[PDB]
């Protein structure tokens, strides 16, 4: 018996903020 | 002859009660071992916890 006793939270502000880089990116790349 | 032979042949016979005289200690060994070999079984629940 005595071996038997044995037995994310997320930031929206700060997405929002790195990916402009990115999101923008499309639109300079055709321009304007 | 009861004293050449009969003496050593109830030395001999008495034997038997010397039986009981000699297992005695074996049972006071066995009653030895029913403290001092009890506590060897007993640390295995130390082996446990």
């Amino acid at each position: 018996d005595g071996g038997g006793g044995g037995g994310a939270t997320i930031d929206g502000r700060q997405i929002s903020e790195s990916t402009g880089r990115y999101r923008s990116d499309p639109s300079r790349r055709r321009g304007i | 002859d009861a004293r050449e032979w009969g003496t050593n042949l109830i030395d001999k016979f008495t034997g038997g009660i010397r039986s009981k005289i000699s297992g005695l200690r074996n049972w006071l060994s066995e009653l030895r071992n029913i403290g001092a070999e009890v506590g060897i079984d007993v640390p295995t629940i130390g082996g446990g916890g």
